[PDB]
């Protein structure tokens, strides 16, 4: 428990009348719901990149607002206009890159922006929710109308107003503009397996955010394996039509820099497993006297690998 | 981040490219097919998604791991093929611009947009 | 009893303490103040009952009476029934400042007190019992220093504090993260709230005796 | 009225006449008998005073008879502190007047108002099957099916049936909480295949269907009767009260409590708990889909047909 600092990656599995993942389906997918079979806080699904919600300043687009009002309608002025908007996104970039790391100063007016879909999630005002009968509409914007930013209620009701908040502390999406906090979708969702949407109304439960990680050390993380023996790291390619795992010799000089996007590779425990990020298949090593292959998943218990310290 | 959205931009355009080879794409398809497009054309350009024309991108210097993990996804490839199954023959590029093939050609400049981007 | 006790009548104590040695009640006795000590643990009108049976009991202990100090820990008895861990555990049942509020101030002040006057004499016995404690106290006493009735609060876990660690140091330490004590004290700088910060000082140093880098 | 009356000490003259000499024998002195007590139990309203006024000559009160009984029942009819403080010996004297006499509904309705403000359950247990019978055994299934069919026009509200009734309610008051004793005790005595082979039976009336769901491999099953038990007033005065009260709610608990470590279970359940509510879909958004009714079609409409 400690201030939640602007700017970590965040996460709201919710646990109010119902308990779920609050995410969306990614892509264009314009809808933002919970996923309760998917995973649990306490039992993480997988995916854990699905949940990355950074934390960022209000949105302010006075002058970006007024530039979309004449877009939707003059022209000499047109240029004054262009001209004050990029003012005020060049303001509003600072005041954003300024609160990184702040705390959660309990009441003050942030927003999360899920790092798949780079928006800021904001809900449609003047809009009838997408499922709910009497509900508002609400989706992902790329920059937002000051909408996009709400403020974050104190669920809890304990932290002082204006606190540090506590991360993971009981908190909810309070409306700023709309008034109506985030409301948990109870629609019995059918065409999205699992699918419980996010509305703008006066309900009783919520979600608080939750810091991602910064990543005998870190464990379910994927990160980079680099041989030392051939100062460069195995990656995968599609060699002869056919996945194959090998050290890449790069023709750079800087060994460091060579961040080729093949180096994928994700670690678990049990009582490590590696997973083949690069092409979502998992390591395995078989005769030759043996070389290195890649198959389906880790499932199998042929997958197993041995770290050895230093 | 940008690693995972090759990867479903990738499986998007694979699925695409078969649909459109295939058969016909529906309204909701020819919308996927747009979002996807212009998905693609803010992740290459990695400017802020601003109401900037869609055929207006400047940006200072792309992203060099973004630009060589797309190379190597077969981003570049998945627009390559869009460019050669649309001709082949779905559109002749002589009835564009004429109020019923509009989509085609919208789709098509902004999958060209999208490869000079990564040719920068 | 309890105005039997004002001002903490020793001739009483030693009355009560004789009627309990030589009365064969005495094992009935404890029971009905155990059961009544155990009907607002797993509770939480029984708390308006354990009120008046922590003031009686800190009187029966008031004074350093350590014979009825130890005759509420272990009695020497054929089956016991202890007092003081019950209290102790009671007092446990920073996410408290929800559940202490305008109807359970002054009852927490009873148990601290309690506590304290337990183990305010060298009663090394009790005091070892209540820090080898598995249910935490230790670490809610800490809380309710660190976390107008407040000051109050700070005071009395400062003064049971300091009654642990008269001739268990390294063990306060654990909770009481030294930054965060110093930090408390230069608040209450601004009962007076001058000298509970006072008190948790003397809390400070008593620590620090035992400790390098809180003397930094 | 009743401060006046209380200023009169017209109590004191009725319990007199209460325990005034009857000679058994003439009609006469039985009406009389029943009116004084139907002034008492009048004079035994809300009040609380006057309530424990009577409660205090509860002796005389407390004898064999209906209307004895009716006035003991009456006494305390909403006294908290009345009714939580009642001795034990009161409640032998009952158990014990149940048994001399046998079925008598006016006992077993006393019990069931003081229960509703642990004894009596105990006591009950200890009673055995003498009262609170379960009509488990398949003898006993055969027998209260042909009680079933007797009361094709109604319920006797006296005969078998209304005491096993007045049981369940009994058993369901002792349980109605968290009680670990009082719910083991029940269960005990109301096997769950029980249930499912009777409540969900053609032949299982109204009432006795209400009854049993109200005191309830048989929540995986239950669920299949519980929904034919659904549209059985749309497919009355008080039809569907009798299961919607209830039904939903702690199958919504199940769907959401964690009281069901099953939440994914096999078609009965992973369909069930997607189709059910569908066919209550037209009772969740009716006509007559207002207050527990309408809170029942958000809970479906929204959870029920979501699991």
């Amino acid at each position: 428990s400690s201030f939640l600092h602007i700017g970590d990656i965040v996460s709201l599995y919710a646990e109010g009348s119902v308990n779920g993942f609050i995410s969306t389906l990614g892509l264009v997918d314009d809808r933002c719901v919970v996923e309760p079979a998917a995973g649990d806080l306490d039992n993480p699904p997988k995916k854990f990149r699905d949940c990355l919600f950074k934390v960022c300043p209000m949105n302010r687009y006075s002058a970006q607002k007024q530039y979309w009002k004449a877009k939707q309608t003059d022209v000499v002025l047109l240029q004054k206009l262009q001209h004050a908007a990029q003012m005020e996104q060049k303001q509003n970039d600072t005041e954003n890159k300024k609160v990184h790391g702040d705390v959660v100063k309990y009441g003050s007016v942030i927003q999360l922006l899920h790092m798949k879909s780079n928006k800021y999630l904001t809900v449609n005002k003047r809009l009838p929710a997408l499922l709910e009968k009497n509900a508002m509409r609400v989706t992902l914007d790329a920059t937002g109308n000051e909408g996009s930013w709400l403020f974050i209620q104190p669920f809890w009701k304990l932290r002082s107003n204006g606190d540090n908040v506590v991360v993971g502390d009981k908190v909810i999406l309070n409306p700023v503009n709309a008034g109506q906090p985030l409301h948990a979708s109870n629609y019995e969702l059918s065409d999205n397996a699992g699918c419980k949407e996010v509305n703008s109304v006066n309900c009783n439960t919520s979600w608080k955010i939750n810091l991602f990680m910064q990543f005998v050390l870190k464990g379910g993380d994927v990160v980079r394996l680099f041989h030392a023996e051939q100062e460069k790291f195995l990656t995968c390619d599609e060699y002869k039509g056919k996945l194959q795992v090998f050290l890449r010799t790069t023709l750079r000089q800087s060994a460091t820099s060579a961040t080729s996007s093949n180096a994928l590779w994700e670690v678990e425990v049990v009582h490590y497993r590696f997973k083949h990020l690069a092409t979502g298949n998992y390591l395995a090593a078989e005769e030759n006297k043996y070389c290195l292959v890649a198959v389906p998943h880790g499932n199998d218990i042929a997958s197993l690998f041995e770290l050895d310290p230093t | 981040r940008d690693l995972d959205f090759a990867n479903d931009a990738s499986s998007m355009l694979a699925s695409a490219v078969e649909k459109l080879n295939e058969g016909f794409i529906s309204q909701n398809d020819r919308r996927f097919v747009i979002q996807l497009l212009e998905d693609l054309v803010f992740f290459v350009s990695d400017v802020p998604n601003n109401g900037q024309n869609v055929l207006d991108i400047m940006v200072t210097k792309p992203n060099r791991e973004r630009q060589k993990l797309m190379r190597e996804q077969n981003i570049l490839k998945q627009v390559f093929g869009i460019l050669k199954a649309p001709f082949r023959p779905l559109v002749r590029l002589e009835e564009l611009s004429d109020q019923k093939n509009a989509p085609y050609q919208h789709m098509f400049r902004l999958c060209y947009r999208v490869l000079r981007h990564s040719q920068e | 009893a309890i105005h039997l006790l004002d001002g903490g009548n020793t001739e009483i104590q030693k009355s009560f303490h004789n009627l309990m040695m030589s009365d064969k009640k005495s094992e009935r006795f404890f029971k009905v103040l155990h059961d009544r000590m155990k009907r607002a643990q797993q509770e939480t009108t029984s708390v308006l009952i354990m009120q008046p049976i922590l003031r009686f009991l800190q009187l029966l202990c008031e004074n350093h009476n350590r014979d009825l100090q130890n005759f509420l820990r272990c009695q020497n008895n054929k089956t016991n029934y202890n007092l003081v861990c019950e209290t102790l555990q009671f007092l446990d049942i920073g996410l408290l400042g929800l559940y202490i509020n305008e109807d359970n101030v002054g009852l927490v002040i009873q148990t601290l007190e309690t506590l304290t006057e337990y183990c305010q004499g060298p009663c090394h016995e009790n005091q070892t019992c209540i820090v080898t404690h598995e249910s935490n106290g230790i670490d809610i006493i800490t809380a309710l220093i660190l976390n107008d009735l407040v000051l109050q609060l700070k005071d009395n876990a400062s003064k049971l504090l300091l009654a642990l660690m008269e001739s268990n140091a390294e063990r306060i330490l654990i909770s009481l993260r030294p930054q965060e004590l110093v930090d408390v004290i230069k608040k209450a700088y601004l009962v007076s709230p001058r000298e509970v910060g006072h008190n948790i000082y003397i809390l400070a140093l008593q620590l620090s005796r035992h400790n390098k880098q809180l003397q930094h | 009225q009743q401060r006046l009356l209380k200023n009169m000490d017209a109590h004191k003259v009725m319990l007199d006449l209460l325990q005034i000499p009857y000679d058994k024998g003439d009609a006469k002195m039985m009406e009389i008998l029943r009116y004084t007590h139907q002034f008492l139990q009048k004079f035994c309203a809300g009040n609380p005073g006057n309530q424990a006024l009577l409660h205090k000559h509860l002796h005389l009160f407390l004898t064999p008879g209906l209307l004895e009984a009716e006035t003991m029942q009456h006494i305390f009819l909403n006294n908290y502190q009345l009714c939580s403080e009642i001795s034990e010996p009161v409640l032998q004297h009952f158990v014990h007047l149940l048994a001399t006499h046998g079925r008598h509904v006016q006992y077993l309705d006393f019990l069931h108002t003081v229960i509703k403000a642990d004894m009596i359950m105990t006591e009950l247990t200890n009673a055995g099957d003498d009262v609170v019978v379960f009509y488990n055994d398949k003898a006993s299934l055969a027998h209260l099916l042909d009680m079933m069919k007797a009361a094709r026009d109604g319920v006797e509200d006296h005969s078998p049936l209304m005491y096993h009734i007045s049981l369940v309610d009994l058993l369901a008051a002792c349980a109605e909480g968290k009680n670990v004793y009082t719910e083991i005790k029940c269960t005990s005595l109301l096997p769950l295949e029980d249930v499912v082979s009777v409540v969900t039976h053609e032949d299982c009336i109204t009432e006795v269907k209400m009854a049993y769901v109200n005191f309830v491999n048989h929540i995986w099953t239950l669920f299949e009767n519980f929904t034919l038990d659904m549209a059985r007033v749309c497919s009355d005065p008080t039809l569907e009260k009798y299961v919607l009260s209830v039904v939903l709610d702690t199958i919504n608990a199940f769907f959401s409590s964690p009281f069901s470590e099953n939440s994914t279970s096999l078609q009965t359940h992973q369909t069930i708990v997607v189709q059910l509510l569908q066919s209550t879909t037209r009772l969740l958004e009716c006509p007559w889909l207002q207050q527990q009714h309408k809170g029942s079609v958000e809970a479906c409409i929204r959870t029920l047909a979501m699991v």
